Order: structure tokens, then C-alpha cells, then sequence
């Protein structure tokens, strides 16, 4: 329990820029510092009884694991409150990642596709971050490439706790159907009919090897469907592999180890780490360094 | 009904 009370108006502390995006389809400025002038990304919402739900768990959440540098810092919340006539407008302010999402990477680069040194490095960030989340009985149930963002210098920051799940234990499970289509594993997607069927931090692992797909053919698989038939498919369909075999052996093993259907045979995240294509990597500075001048040619 | 949560409740199963 945290008082949204306590948050004063935001006026004459930080000032709105340009627009950036919604992931919760609330709005995304370039926030900017009065005093100081130091840049920061600011989530503009509506609060309402409706939203006192995301409210109450993401701030929490933020104020808990935000530290981590693969997770985009929380600065703080203001309230901005307007007439009785309208609504009062959240403010969220966070680390700036200047480079924007993958996604977007993916869109403005040629062929939409990375180099495979560039996703192998990425998956490391997101499974740093996830395992840093998972010891804290925390899932992000949404992990995609438009959650994963970039700064200027190229370390990578994930985004978007809003349907994120704290549990109590570490035996606990979950059994709310929520994420995204094609990211979301099949222990999810029965939660959708089923009220018995429940999941747990091993959905996020899947939402990565789909992500780590997404980097690849620059989108998931079966993106060329309606998401209410992926749905039906990723259950059915044998799990996904990659298209081209232009990428590594371990690359293969890899995504091979992320997209197992049954959550009882999906490695774990202490797990994922250990594994050829992430315990062995390049070097941190050599692959950042080289993705930092593409999205920095990709402007 | 393919969509979760959202928005407060914005297409919740
Ligand atoms: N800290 C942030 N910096 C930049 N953009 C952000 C940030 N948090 C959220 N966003 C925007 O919101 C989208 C999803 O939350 C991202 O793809 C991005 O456009």
C-alpha cells in the first residue's frame, strides 16, 4: 500500500517534450528537468477506481526492482489534477533510453533482422533482468521486443510492469490469462477457457525465445495470422524454430531450450544462463560498442 | 476476447 496522495502536481519540477508511445496505451512524452535539464521518460495516464489497480502494484513493483541496470529506472510520480469536469492525470518518470525499443531497431533496419553477436547479447541483458525479477517472485508476463529498449550507449532496459504478478511464495502460481498473443506460452494461453489451468515464471523464458525470434525473421511466428488463431495454434503447432539456417548451432539449441510447450520440461532462468549461446559471450563492451553504431547509423 | 486485461478492463478475455 502506497499513498497517491503524497504526489504533488509536477508544473514547475519537470517539463512534457515530444510524444514516444503507449504501451498500456497511455501516453509517452520526452519528459525534461526544469532546473537541472537532465532528460527522463514520462508515462502520462488517467487515473480512476478502474486503474487503482496497475497503480497500486506497478509503482510497488518499480520502487522494488527498478535499480537493476537492465530495467529502466523509476524517478518518481506526480499527480497533475485538473477540474471536477476531467480527469487527474498520472505522471510516471523513468530512465530515458534514447535509442527506443527493438522493435523499432528491427523496423529501420534493412531486411529487419540483427546480427546474431546483437541478439545473443540482448537475451543476455533480458535474462539478466528476468532472473534478478524471478529470485524476487516477480513475473513481467509480457515480455516482447516493444518492452525492450535501447539508450544511446546501447545497454539494454526493459519497460511495462503494468500486468506484471508479485507473489508471496515461490511455490505459487498464477492463473490470469494476459500478455501478448503471439509472445505468450501455452500454460498461459489455457488459462483463457480452462480455470484450472495455472503457470508461473517459466512464461517469461517462452516470451524470450519468441522475442529472440522476433530479433531474427524481424517478427514472431505466426504474425501473419490473427492473434485469436496463434492462440489456437501455439498450443497445437510443434514449438517454434527458426526459418534461416545461416544462424549458429547453439543460436538453435537455444531457442530450442527457451520454446519447450511442457513448463515442467522448460529449463528454469539460473538455467538459461549456463547455456553455450548466453554463459559464453564475445565480450559485454565489444558487441554494445558495435550495436551502439548501428542504432546510432539507424538514427 | 484473444486480448488480456489492458487498460482497465479494455477486452478482458
Ligand atoms: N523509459 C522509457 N524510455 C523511452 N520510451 C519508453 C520508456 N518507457 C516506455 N516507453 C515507450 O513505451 C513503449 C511501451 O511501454 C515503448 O516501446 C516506448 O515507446
Amino acid at each position: 500500500e502506497i499513498d497517491l496522495s503524497a504526489l504533488r502536481d509536477p508544473a514547475g519540477i519537470f517539463e512534457l517534450v515530444e510524444l514516444v508511445g503507449n504501451g498500456t496505451y497511455g501516453q509517452v512524452y520526452k519528459g525534461r528537468h526544469v532546473k537541472t535539464g537532465q532528460l527522463a521518460a514520462i508515462k502520462v495516464m488517467d487515473v480512476t477506481g478502474d486503474e487503482e489497480e496497475e497503480i497500486k502494484q506497478e509503482i510497488n513493483m518499480l520502487k522494488k526492482y527498478s535499480h537493476h541496470r537492465n530495467i529502466a529506472t523509476y524517478y518518481g510520480a506526480f499527480i497533475k489534477k485538473n477540474p471536477p469536469g476531467m480527469d487527474d492525470q498520472l505522471w510516471l518518470v523513468m530512465e530515458f533510453c534514447g535509442a527506443g525499443s527493438v522493435t523499432d531497431l528491427i523496423k529501420n533496419t534493412k531486411g529487419n533482422t540483427l546480427k546474431e553477436e546483437w541478439i545473443a547479447y540482448i537475451c543476455r541483458e533480458i535474462l539478466r533482468g528476468l532472473s534478478h525479477l524471478h529470485q524476487h517472485k516477480v513475473i513481467h508476463r509480457d515480455i516482447k521486443g516493444q518492452n525492450v529498449l535501447l539508450t544511446e550507449n546501447a545497454e539494454v532496459k526493459l519497460v511495462d510492469f503494468g500486468v506484471s504478478a508479485q507473489l508471496d511464495r515461490t511455490v505459487g502460481r498464477r492463473n490470469t490469462f494476459i500478455g501478448t498473443p503471439y509472445w505468450m506460452a501455452p500454460e498461459v494461453i489455457a488459462c483463457d477457457e480452462n480455470p484450472d489451468a495455472t503457470y508461473d515464471f517459466k512464461s517469461d523464458l517462452w516470451s524470450l525465445g519468441i522475442t529472440a525470434i522476433e530479433m531474427a525473421e524481424g517478427a514472431p511466428p505466426l504474425c501473419d495470422m490473427h492473434p485469436m488463431r496463434a492462440l489456437f495454434l501455439i498450443p497445437r503447432n510443434p514449438a517454434p524454430r527458426l526459418k534461416s539456417k545461416k544462424w549458429s548451432k547453439k543460436f538453435q539449441s537455444f531457442i530450442e531450450s527457451c520454446l519447450v510447450k511442457n513448463h515442467s520440461q522448460r529449463p528454469a532462468t539460473e538455467q538459461l544462463m549456463k547455456h553455450p549461446f548466453i554463459r559464453d559471450q564475445p565480450n559485454e563492451r565489444q558487441v554494445r560498442i558495435q550495436l551502439k553504431d548501428h542504432i546510432d547509423r539507424t538514427k | 476476447w484473444w486480448x488480456g486485461s489492458g487498460x482497465s478492463s479494455t477486452x478482458s478475455g
